[PDB]
DNA sequence: GTATGAAAAAAAAAATCGCATCCCGGTGCCGAGGCCGCTCAATTGGTCGTAGACAGCTCTAGCACCGCTTAAACGCACGTACGCGCTGT
């Protein structure tokens, strides 16, 4: 039950930079069950990556290779 | 000149499948497409796994995690094993 | 005594974390998170600490980028507060969901 | 035929041939396109097996496009897969959101 | 007279024409609309009988999927009628524009 | 002009198998401009696939060509 | 050790041709480093399309002319087709 | 500003009436199924070379320890605007 270590304020921040002004109670959770969704469907594809290499570490690589694969690429980790 | 198909191999298949059941010049086309689609995208995601790991030789261990990644789960899983099972077949059959 | 009126701040917040770039989630909670998600896949699993900066990244960024359009759809309805039905709204017109 | 050894109607023959031509990789491992072939099968037949279910409750012997699209939008499964993918003469699912209701 | 109240109708359309798959907007019109903007790029151009369809098919069930997403904006704002904005937000948030 | 071609009720169909019960008469306008703004961008490559070719006529393989890169893919006209 | 390649010597000398007082972040070089890998990628898949669309395994400086333009917006895509041309015609002549 | 009547007009229920969709024949004709002849690509079987399998050595780089101070989280509660519902061109 790590999803609530995602903290109510952490959220708050992050919205705030989308350039959000106020936020129901309610969000907080919303929130927090998306970005499992999003984490989730990377990371099984990222793993799947490493599980392919035969290595029990997962790559910075195996992240993007997921994450470009998932039409969300990512620069600055060496694509 | 010879434009070749897959919508010969699509009739054996409906016929296995619904026998008394017919198809479209336009489905039969669009079958035709989504075939190549999904093949392309397959041998694309297993070009690259192949290339990410420093491979020449794409196997049908490559194909296997690609569709993983490719296909929804259910839809992976009873693919997963119709590939296995057409494996395992043909290295017995010599 | 002296208080600032509700928004007022929120609007300060907004100028000060657009204007930054740096991770606005605590990296350890996410970290474990990561990790916890991790287990659901295959056990006895390690992570490049570039790796997992990596994904925190994406989320950030992709988050921000969801409460940009979420806000953008409760403004729609001359709403200022987001609620879930907007980010609802937002992800199927993405198309996260249906 | 290699077809008939992995038990298949897909030409897994014309698959390898395919993919040595189609500038995949420079190695293509004789396992590989077996493996394909089955899967291609399968996918033609799990959307078929479902046309055919829909031609049937239209009262029609032969499967035309409207059928795979209506198919394919009302298994979650497909749908996520043929995402930003269009199908001719394909309609849409009849829906019609609720408020928009009359009374 | 007998007069169905407004909407009712539309109602009727809607059912008549989601059911139905053949093409909504005129073929010839489309031809030479299509014809029009390929001069524009390049002159003593033909076009496959079968390109033009090709096309027109796209254009439809794209401009019938965002209408389907504009219609769901319009909602969120509690309307019924869907207004340039609905469009507008719509596009935004799918990435066609910013 | 044969943007106007596009006729008023046409539109009212799209719109109608969309789910649409209620339309401005701005929209119609608006309409145009997007499904040229689409055309346009799409033809552009397909063309341009065109020209690669050395072919004057365009073919139907060109659109798709130009339908997939612009991820509006299609099926039904081969590929 | 391993003999990770990269791009960014090449970066620098440019960097140095357009704002030689201005320097650069190992984040920032990485990513650039990144941008370039992918558009590459982009280029060369688009092109290996054009090729394999049009039934030839030779993929020339006229196949990557055409991708460009599809993958690129009109301006840049110009001000690149351009700067292309220039670099073949250039190196054609001399030899 | 509370219990009778009352009452008058928007909201719940029937009977005209009509207009538009489905089902069942019943009319035609095309484009789906299977025969045909013809080429190429699929198969077979040798020849070679090199990818990848295997086991091993080298050292990076994740996991885990600590105990401190510190900013982030947690909460509580007092009062403002912000959203939600009603009403009338």
């Amino acid at each position: 039950d790590n999803i609530q270590g995602i903290t109510k304020p952490a959220i708050r921040r992050l919205a705030r930079r989308g350039g959000v002004k106020r936020i129901s109670g309610l969000i907080y959770e919303e929130t927090r069950g998306v970005l499992k969704v999003f984490l989730e469907n990377v990371i099984r594809d990222a793993v799947t990556y490493t599980e392919h290499a035969k290595r029990k570490t997962v790559t910075a690589m195996d992240v993007v290779y997921a994450l470009k694969r998932q039409g969300r690429t990512l620069y600055g980790f060496g694509g | 000149s010879r434009k070749e198909s897959y919508s010969i191999y699509v009739y054996k298949v409906l016929k296995q499948v619904h026998p008394d059941t017919g198809i479209s010049s336009k489905a039969m086309g669009i079958m035709n497409s989504f075939v190549n689609d999904i093949f392309e995208r397959i041998a694309g995601e297993a070009s690259r796994l192949a290339h990410y790991n420093k491979r020449s030789t794409i196997t049908s261990r490559e194909i296997q995690t690609a569709v993983r990644l490719l296909l929804p789960g259910e839809l992976a899983k009873h693919a997963v094993s119709e590939g296995t099972k057409a494996v395992t077949k043909y290295t017995s059959a010599k | 005594p002296h208080r600032y009126r509700p928004g007022t701040v929120a609007l300060r917040e907004i100028r000060r974390y657009q204007k930054s770039t740096e991770l606005l989630i605590r990296k350890l909670p996410f970290q474990r998170l990561v990790r916890e998600i991790a287990q659901d896949f295959k056990t006895d699993l390690r992570f490049q600490s570039s790796a997992v900066m990596a994904l925190q990244e994406a989320c950030e960024a992709y988050l921000v980028g969801l409460f940009e359009d979420t806000n953008l759809c409760a403004i729609h309805a001359k709403r200022v507060t987001i609620m879930p039905k907007d980010i609802q709204l937002a992800r199927r017109i993405r198309g996260e969901r249906a | 035929t290699r077809s008939s050894r992995a038990g298949l109607q897909f030409p897994v023959g014309r698959v390898h041939r395919l993919l040595r031509k189609g500038n995949y990789s420079e190695r293509v491992g004789a396992g590989a396109p077996v493996y394909l072939a089955a899967v291609l099968e399968y996918l033609t037949a799990e959307i078929l097996e479902l046309a055919g279910n829909a031609a049937r409750d239209n009262k029609k012997t032969r499967i035309i496009p409207r059928h795979l699209q209506l198919a394919i939008r009302n298994d979650e499964e497909l749908n996520k897969l043929l995402g930003r993918v269009t199908i001719a003469q394909g309609g849409v699912l009849p829906n019609i959101q609720a408020v928009l209701l009359p009374k």
